[PDB]
Formats: C-alpha cells, structure tokens, sequence
C-alpha cells in the first residue's frame, strides 16, 4: 500500500490498474489476513490484556477504557476499508472477494459494538444511587483486632469512588455518549465537591496518626492537651454541619491548618522530650561531680526554656513532675555517693 | 572488652556520610582489576524495587548526564510495603542495584530532576501532592509535600517540570483536572501561581501530559485525554488556553516540543503520540497536523524528540517493539526498530541529554539503555536544510 | 540501617564476609567466626593507622579516605574517614 | 628496554616517566626530587614490609603487587615484584 | 648502597618478571573513575606612594605571572617625598598595599621584570639612568645604576626590556634621543653594544616606543614621537631604521607586534597608537596602515594585543573608558567597552601572560585589575582563519 | 558613519539618492550640535587640559 502511495498519477488510465488487478487477489488476501490477526487481538478481552492495567495506571476506568479501546479498533477497522477503496478504486465489493471482505468486515463490526457496555453502565449506576449527601462526615463503631472494646473510629462521609463515577462521565461526554441528567447532576456536583472531601479525609486522618503517636508516650499528653482540645472543639463544630453548605470551605481551610499546627507541635514536642529523657537518664548514671550535674541541669533548664518560649501548653504542673522525678534521681545518687 | 559502646554506636545513626560514601565506592569497587542501527548496552531491572511493576516516570539529569529517576505506582504485589517507589539510577559502573532510593506514601506517578539545584528531585504522585525529595541527604521519606488544599494540586499529577534558568527558575506543575500551578524549589508549602485550565464555557481540560518550545519559557503547550491539543500560555497578557488544535481521534498520551536547535529555527514542530498508533506531528501555527504515523493500531505510547538531530525522534507501543524514526531518510518505515525480548509491554522512552543513546522503560520495571548508529545519531547541516525542505513538501 | 547495609554490601558480589566496625579496631561483629573477623580487623586497624601516618608525612592534612589491598589469594577493602573502618574478604578476581 | 617502559608509564596521567624503589629504600631510578622521594620511599618500604608481615599472619602464601593508595589530592599506585617496588604518582580521577 | 651497583644490576637480565609486573600494573591501572563580559576584577592604589603619581609603565612576569611591576613617575604634590617610585603588586593574594616598594632618586617611569633573574626588577628613569632593583636585598635604593656618560643613555628612556634565551640575554633599553643599547643583565657598568638610530643622513628619531615581534630579536619595530612608525634591524649589517611609515600626524603612544602563535603567522603584523585615536592593524610587509579605526574626542595611550586571541586587543582612553576590539567579531566598534569611575586618564594597559586578565594605568595611581568573559577572551581554532579572511577582506 | 557606509555605493542609484538625507537633514543638524559639543572641550581647557 505504500509502494502504491508512491506512485498513483495515471490511475485514471487504466494501463497501470491492469497491474493492480493481477495483483488484487492477493491484496485483498493479505487484508483479511490482517483483518483476521487483528481481530484475533481483539479476542483478547480487554481486562484480560495489559490494556486494562496501563489504561488504569492512565487514570482511566475500565469500562471507558474498554469502551474507547473498541472505538479505537473500530476506528482502525474504518480506516482500513476506505484505504482498500482508495488503494483499489471504486466497487472493490463488485468482487466475489471484495464482497466476502465487506461482509466479514461488517460482521466484525457488528461484533464490534460499544453502545451496549455504556447502557449496561449506566443502568448499573442508576441501580446503585450512588451518593455522598449526608453528614459532614461519619462516626462509626468497630471493635479493632487486639482491644476488646468498641472503637469508634472517626471516618469521613464520602466514597472515594464516586469521583470515578465523575471521571467516567466527563470522558462519556466528549465520547459522544449521554447519560442521564441525574447523573450529571451527581457527578458535577461530586467532582465540584471533591476537593473539600479529600482534604477533610487526609487532615482527619493525620490528626488521628498523630494523636496516637501522641498516646503512645503517655509523658507528653498531658502538654499535648490544650491543643488536642482546641482540635476537639473544632470537630465538634464541624460534626453538626450537614454535608453541603456554605461555610464548608474556611472550615476545612482552618482545621486543615490547625491540624497542621497541632501534628508540627507535637513532632516538635516528642523530639525535644525524648532529648530532655536522654539527659535525664544519662544524669542518672552520671559520674559524682557538682560540674557534670551543673552542666546537665543547666541544659535541662535550657530546654525547659525553650519549651516555654514557644507558648506550649500546661507547663507547670509537668516541669514540677519533672522536677519530682529529677529530685528522686538527685536522691538516689546522694545516697550512693554517701555510701 | 566492649559490649555495649559498639552495640550503641551502632543504633545510633550518624552513618549518614559514612553510608553515603560507602555507597557510591564499594560499586566502584565492584571493578575487576585483578593482575593475574540500534544494539543493547545496559539492561536495568532491580529485581527487590521493580518485581513485576510498571515504571510510572524517567528522566534524565541536566546537571549530572548520568543519573536517572524512575517513578512506581502502588504495588499490587502487596499493600502493606511501601506504595511509591522512586528510583535513581547511575552509569558510573555497572551495577544491579540502583544508586538511589526513595519511597512516597502515594503513588508516584511523575517525576524529574531539578534544574535550579543539581540535587534536589520532584515528583508527581497519585494524590496530586509534588514530592521533594533531597539527594545529598540519605533519607527515604520526602523532604517536602505541597498541601492538599483546593488551591493546590488535589487531582492525580502526570507532568512536573521546572522553568527558567538557575537563578530564574520556575517549578511548574499540571494535575489531571486542569490546574496549573507555579512553585519555588525553595519552598515547596504554597502554589506561587493557581488557576484551573479553561478552554470554552467554563470547562476546564483534562491535561494527560505537557510540553514546552525549547529556550522559551511561558506559552505552553497541553496534551489532553479528550483527544486535543492545547496552547495554553501561563501569564502572557492572557492566561487561560489559547488554541484549539484538531488534534487526534484517540487520546493524546505523550506530547512533545521539539528541541535540536541548530542553523534553522524548528522549535515550533509539534508531536504527539495518540492511542491509535498515531504520532501526529505538526507546527504551532497550522491547526492540521502536517503527518500521520501509521504502522500498526493500539496505544503508541510516548514521542521523544532527539535532543542533537533535528529530524529524528523515538517512540515505544504497547506492543513490545521500540521503532526509531527519522524524518530526513524516511516518512512512512522506521529507519530503526527493535523490540525487548519477552515482547513486554513496554511503557515510555526518554531521550538522553545530548542524544546518542535512549532510555525505555517497561510495564514490568526492566528499563533498557542503549546507544543508536553512530551514522545516524550525529546530524549535519544538510539535516537541518533536508528536513527544512521536507517540511515543505505538504 | 544495619541489617539492610550488611545485606546489600554482601549480595553485591557475594562476599564470604563483612562486619561494621564503627569503633578503632577490636570488633566484636562477626560474619563467620569472632577470632577471624576481630584480631583479623584489629590488626588492619593498626596498619591503617600507621597508613594514615604515612599520608600525613607527606602532608599533614592529607587523609586515607581510601584503601583496597588486592593480593594473589584476597582483596581487602577499607574506606577510613573518621571511625568507619569497613572489612572485606574476597577472592583475587 | 628501560626506554619503552619510561615512555609507557610517562603516558599514565600525572606521571613523570618511571621510577622505581629497592629494598635498601632509595630510588634506583631518579624522576623528581630527590630527598622528599628518597623518605618517602623509606617510609613506603617500611609500611608494605609491615603490610607482608600482615597478610603473612594469616596468608603464609600470599604476593603483594596491588596497593591503592588514594587521597583527596592524588592517588599513590605502589607495586613490589620481589626487590624493584614501583611507584606511580597519579591523579585520583 | 651507591649509585653505581643499580646500573649493573639494571643491565642485568633478570628484570623480565619486573617488566611483566609493570606491564600487568599498568594495564589494570588505565581505568579511572571519580568517586563521586568586562568586569573590575581586582585594585590596587598605594596611598603613601600614590598621592598623584600617574601610572607610567606596567609589566607581568614569565617565570611569576601573579606579579606586576608598576611605575609612578611625577612627583609635584612635594619635593621632599620619593621622586619615582616602583611597586611590584601580587596577584596570588589580595592586599591593600604593594608586596615590596622601591625608590629611585630620580622619577621611574619606564619598567619591566627581568627574565633571567627571576628576582630582579629593572626600570628606566627620567635622567636617562639605567635602574635596578634586586628583590632580595632590603634596600630600597637601586643595586646597580649605569653611568650617565654618553655612551650610555643621557636622555630620558621609555623602551626597557630583557629578550634572548636564558643562556644568552641582552638588555635593550632606547631613550628619547633615539640610541640603543644592549647589556648584560649582571653587569651594567659599561654599554656592551650601543649605536644611536639614524635615517637618512642628518635625520635623527624621536624614539617613544619599541615592541621585538614574538622570537625574533634580532630586527624590530620602533615608535616615534614624531608619528612615523620605522622598523629596526637589532644587530646586522643594517643595524638602523629599515622602514618608512606614513604613521599617522599625531605622536605614536605605544605599539606592539603580533603576540599570538598556533596558526598561519601574523607577527608581522603591528598595532600603533598615535596622539589623536588613530591605531592601525597594520603589517611591516605593507607601507600603508591597513586600517585607521577612528572615534571620540580623546585619544588612545597604549594598545596592547592578546597573548591567546590573534584578533583581540586593547585600548586606552583619555576619560577614563577601556575598550576591546575583537576584529573577528567586529571592525568598527568596540567588541568590550566600559569607562572608570572618575573619568581619569589612563596611561597603560598590559595584558596578563595568560591572556585571561587585563590591567589598566590611572591618572591618579589606583590601578585597576579587570577580568573578561571566557567568550570574549580565548579564541577558538576558526578564530586564526576568521581572522586570516578579515584581513584579506581589504 | 557606519550606518551610511553601509551604503556607500547604493545611493548612485536614482532613488536610493532621493531616500536619503532628504529624511536626515534634522540629523545633519544633530550630528553639528554633535560637533559643538565636541568643540566644547577645546572652549576652554588650554593649561588645564
């Protein structure tokens, strides 16, 4: 077909056709051999071909991906008879071999339909009403492997699949298939509000880790306290909130930042505390000299210091423990040094 | 006798330098100094960071023309293990393992060096939030992430690149719903600039994959799984896009500029490789694309022009077969081709900095370097004035 | 690190065996058996000492950062900086 | 021939000719200056002959002709055959 | 023991295993890895020996590049400071005084390094004594001065310079008069081989400059202040002035021969500055300037080539700008030009013998140091037949 | 001086010749007042100069 490209100048004399002619038996053979393998690749379904997999890791869902798959192999098959009608000229089907190719063509793409995979979508979607009005977002109770008690763990009201749904219909609209306006409606309206949910559902879930970072050494809690309240009375003001309104912006703005804040405070906190723990436990074994144990309760005021300087939370009562503890220590190695 | 004072010093980590260098010697130790037309040169598969995983980047670095980043989606393998995996990757000497590691909490889906810092790397994830990650320091948890806030990035991110010279520079980032945001390699906390893509009647384009004219900065130039190409200039006297091209039936998957630049100005030309086998290629300033590739069907991934010759340019199908094309020699058969063994479903390509040899990645983490003919990677001026001709004759 | 840093310095070659010494000498790692392994390292302590001594004389602020000893029966590698005395024992090839 | 190997190893980057080193630790060979290559040889001879008396605690079968010694200025490729120990100064890149 | 044993020992036949093992060291030794615009470039202004006191002559040194002799030769502010004064300034360090200071009882304004000695300074005066300076003692006053007899230079002396090889030198030293002199750079007490120039019978030359084209000696090129140009055999049987120049009707203020080498020759070829901005690229082969590049108001003071760039040179200027003329890139304007705070007359410039760096006199002593581009300042291999087509251009 | 040297022999033509200075007389006068600045140093700097 490129050799022919080459050269078509006089394929309105019909000296040269004679040529083509001779040869138009095996050309129209090489086509349905070509024909035949691609349809023999398209046998391969598309969740069964790597298609599916790269089409997913493209962002796109299986049903547009099989669906554009189809119309992109139709396309092809398309482009494949008009060049043979060009190629060859006109009436190629008046052949017994070029009707027989029209007819397998069209038999192919009959087998090639894609409208009935968008209608069985569709129905499925309609079937299932899918939804995110409601709350804000959700409390539920699950009893978690390795506690007996009923954990209430906090999620967020919104499936993070309905933006799929939303992707699938804006590919469905410029491919030129409609859906119903209910469902354009539903998937506006989630794609609009995509973005305020998944910010909601990642600073929710980072507060959580990091409050159970927080719980997992008991010893800062208690200065972690004020903030955890503060983050505490901000979800309990956004609980209330149903799922749309008008105010759902700066709140998850502000508890995204204050979430922030508190996670920043936290890590902050642990850093400086297993530090001060360090020094308190090396002054423990420290060797008996009022130099040594000046320089370590000098830095151990030091960060004292500092913590104060940052404005923290409920000092006093965990400097006086820690003086508690500290006095203990001092105690035990008077004792030893006594002896 | 000590017991304790080694066992401590070894669970303290001060082995930053100490891993560092011990790293990037003992694989140069690995040499074997004991005194008593297209062709495969280095196969790269890292059977513990790529088993059976699909390369989700690849770049190259302009600073050190020997270093490599490949990007990883969540592994299905198993969830548990880490999910981006980011890897660096060096022709220092050979060696199986890679140079560099890192790993992000989401899927990474783009990644690239920096050209402000000769350091630093950015990528793109799944979750719409860039990933810096620092190559000096020896850690495996990202040095900054962006916020996931409405103004940022919150859509799956497939193209990350950085503008503007070293002192000038521009990190700029295109997520998946159409927003386009400028960041700072100093920062990387809050969008510099933010405003979602639009063509027509408010609705925003779906951006696959982005290019820009070589030695121009703003003016850029999408690629979008609708099937069409967009001009689309970041400030200007305008920002917003500012064409509509033809474009191709099937998606537009991988869109480049080109970037030899030599005795004729063709920065201009245009290509992008469709999903149809399509590598359509055509100028900014006719709406039709001038020329069609068409060898087969079925999801020709990527098109990389040839940083040195300006006729020349790679690209990989899903098939499993790398064809190298030339415009100068040919217009309708490969000049070049080769397939992978296995007939992998071969992923992206990426052309190196100054040419010579290419990168391919692959669905199942095994990339292949290697070099071209030495008769055909070095243009010439009649390169440049026959393809100039051939440009004219449609 | 120190499991993963051991099992990547040997599957690189398949080294017989290697220890992380981050003290001067006298290790009490082993990788095949503790006498080998810590008078073995000790006494590359002491040379390497007495190979940083050579380096200063020439110029004082010259330092081994480097060293790799490939005889007809092993190869001994060691990269010095300030206690990261490393250990290899491997064949000539 | 003495001549083929000067303009051999003088081919080697940052190297002058060749010059080479006996067991009574002076240079047969004179390449550059002499009292600074006369003591260091000394000091090379006394470190590889401690090196010997090293691998020989462990190796009693064991050749030493490979040495890198390497630093931030210059690398220092050390070689005895059994009396004629060569020196090579060269650039570590 | 002795160095006599080791050559028999090396004619000995053994060395057969010695040479295997060299050959084997080396062999596995080949590979190597690693591991891992006109600008101030610097000043220098003495304070005590630079209140006025213009600069008059300037000069680097072969065997110590990083060293530059200056010359201060007036002397009005007060007739009881130093008369002339030499300061030697260093390069490898910055100071904000010269490294040694040096005093001559009458004013210094003609200077240059000694080549044979590499730590001896020699410099002309006004009285027309021949002054040197042995950097080794502490002495401030000059070692060695030549009588003031007729035979040797009685007449205030601008051309002084040590040529030859190490083994064989020569101290030419012309004064206003127009008489040439040799000398041995170790004794000075009596002129070696002196004659005065002369033309044609009764026509005496107003010597003010002189420049040996690069490896000749033995012929040469004279400037006179009366604005003809003449050329001069050194030794010969034509020892004299062998050419007539036009020259231009202003007072010649510098000249130089050609000092680049590599490509086809252009020593030949010679750069005159006259009083009225008028230099001439210009050749001893042809009669007739080949060109008269001509601008601005003021005046040049010296013209210096490059000693890489076969095209590049400098300018002075009477207020205070320095200009560059690369005549490859351009022949009538300035390829580099900017002007000096202060808008001073500048007197000397002479190009560092890497030709990387350039230094300016001053009106008022504070001598400049200025760095170029890389672009501008090494050439390039076409630079020698670029330049080879301009000058055949006309 | 360049700028007209570049035309040098282009303005023998019957045109080139009535498209230039025709235009530039103004600039004639620029360049003079160009000169009278140039003379202004030689006003006064006789024993200052």
């Amino acid at each position: 077909f490129r050799i022919f490209s080459r050269f078509n100048a006089l394929f309105v004399r019909p000296h040269i056709r004679g040529a083509i002619r001779e040869y138009q038996t095996q050309l129209i053979q090489r086509v349905k051999d070509d024909i035949e393998s691609l349809h023999d690749k398209f046998k391969v379904q598309y969740p069964q071909s790597q298609a599916c997999k790269m089409s997913h890791v493209r962002d796109l869902p299986p049903v547009s991906g099989s669906i554009i798959w189809a119309k992109q192999i139709d396309r092809q098959l398309t482009a494949y008879m008009k060049r043979v009608e060009d190629v060859l000229g006109k009436g190629w089907e008046n052949h017994v071999e070029g009707q027989k190719l029209k007819q397998d063509g069209d038999s192919f793409r009959m087998k090639l339909n894609t409208q009935e995979i968008f209608d069985d979508w569709a129905r499925k979607v309609q079937q299932r009403n899918l939804g995110v009005s409601g709350r804000i977002f959700t409390i539920e109770s699950t009893r978690v492997r390795g506690r007996t008690g009923n954990v209430l763990k906090l999620k967020v009201n919104f499936l993070p699949e309905i933006i799929t749904l939303s992707k699938e219909v804006r590919n469905l609209k410029w491919l030129g298939f409609r859906v119903p306006l209910a469902i354009v409606n539903k998937a506006h309206q989630a794609n609009q509000l995509y973005p305020f949910a998944i910010s909601l559902i990642e600073s929710v879930r980072t507060y959580e880790r990091t409050c159970e970072k927080v719980e997992e050494r008991n010893t800062i809690s208690l200065l972690v306290a004020g903030l955890k309240k503060e983050v505490q009375a901000l979800i309990a003001e956004g609980i209330a909130l149903v799922w749309e309104s008008y105010k759902l912006d700066p709140y998850v703005q502000r508890l995204a930042e204050t979430v922030f804040n508190f996670q920043e405070k936290v890590d902050d906190l642990l850093i400086i505390e297993e530090k001060i723990d360090l020094e308190v436990r090396s002054l423990e074994t420290c060797m008996y000299d009022h130099k040594t144990f000046s320089e370590i309760l000098n830095r151990v005021q030091k960060a004292v210091d500092d913590l104060n300087l940052h404005s923290y939370s409920n000092l006093p009562i965990w400097v006086n423990k820690l003086d508690m503890e500290i006095e203990r220590i001092l105690g035990v190695r008077l004792q030893a040094g006594l002896r | 006798l000590t017991e304790e004072e080694k066992q401590q010093i070894l669970h303290s980590e001060e082995f930053l330098s100490f891993f560092d260098h011990s790293t990037r010697i003992v694989e140069r130790a690995l040499s074997e100094q004991i005194n008593i037309k297209l062709s495969l040169n280095r196969q790269f598969f890292d059977e513990r960071w790529s088993k059976h995983r699909v390369v989700s980047c690849l770049d190259w670095s302009s600073q050190y023309p020997e270093l490599l980043v490949a990007s990883y989606n969540n592994n299905e393998d198993a969830p548990h293990e880490p999910d981006g995996v980011a890897l660096v990757w060096n022709m220092k000497y050979k060696k199986t393992t890679p140079e560099y590691v890192f790993h992000c909490q989401s899927a990474v889906m783009s990644a690239t060096f920096a050209k402000f810092h000769p350091n630093l790397v950015v990528g793109g994830t799944y979750s719409g939030q860039i990933v810096l990650w620092d190559n000096r320091s020896n850690k495996r948890t990202p040095v900054q992430r962006t916020p996931l806030s409405a103004a940022a990035h919150t859509h799956p991110v497939y193209c990350v690149n950085v503008v503007g010279t070293q002192n000038a520079h521009n990190l700029i980032s295109i997520s998946t719903d159409g927003k386009i945001c400028s960041w700072s390699l100093d920062m990387l906390s809050h969008p510099q600039d933010s405003m979602e893509l639009v063509h027509k009647q408010s609705k925003a384009v779906a951006v696959t994959s982005m290019s820009f004219p070589v030695g121009d900065v703003n003016n850029f130039v999408v690629g979008s799984e609708e099937g069409s190409v967009y001009t689309a200039c970041r400030h200007g006297s305008k920002a917003g896009i500012s064409e509509m091209f033809e474009g191709h039936q099937g998606p537009i998957t991988g869109i480049h500029c080109h970037a030899a630049v030599g005795a004729v100005d063709f920065s201009h030309l245009f290509v992008t490789s469709s999903f149809d086998w399509t590598v359509k290629l055509w100028t900014t300033k006719n709406n039709k694309p001038l020329y069609s590739f068409e060898d087969n069907a079925d999801y020709v991934y990527d098109v990389m022009w040839s940083p040195t010759h300006p006729a020349l340019f790679a690209c990989v199908d899903g098939m499993g077969r790398l064809d190298l094309w030339n415009l100068n020699n040919d217009t309708e058969v490969p000049t070049a081709s080769i397939s992978v063994e296995g007939n992998p479903a071969l992923n992206r390509v990426r052309w190196t900095h100054s040419g010579r040899e290419i990168a391919v990645g692959d669905s199942e983490g095994q990339i292949v370097i290697y070099d071209v003919g030495e008769q055909i990677a070095v243009p010439r001026n009649d390169e440049w004035a026959r393809f100039g001709r051939t440009l004219a004759e449609i | 690190e120190v499991e993963e840093t051991l099992k990547r310095l040997q599957s690189q070659k398949g080294v017989q065996g290697i220890i992380v010494v981050n003290t001067e000498g006298i290790p009490i790692k082993s990788t095949m058996d503790n006498p080998t392994t810590t008078q073995y390292a000790s006494l590359m302590h002491s040379f390497i000492l007495k190979a940083r001594s050579t380096v200063r004389d020439i110029d004082p602020q010259n330092d081994l950062t480097f060293l790799r000893i490939r005889s007809k029966k092993n190869e001994i590698m060691v990269a010095p900086d300030k206690d990261y005395f490393l250990i290899v024992i491997q064949n000539p090839t």
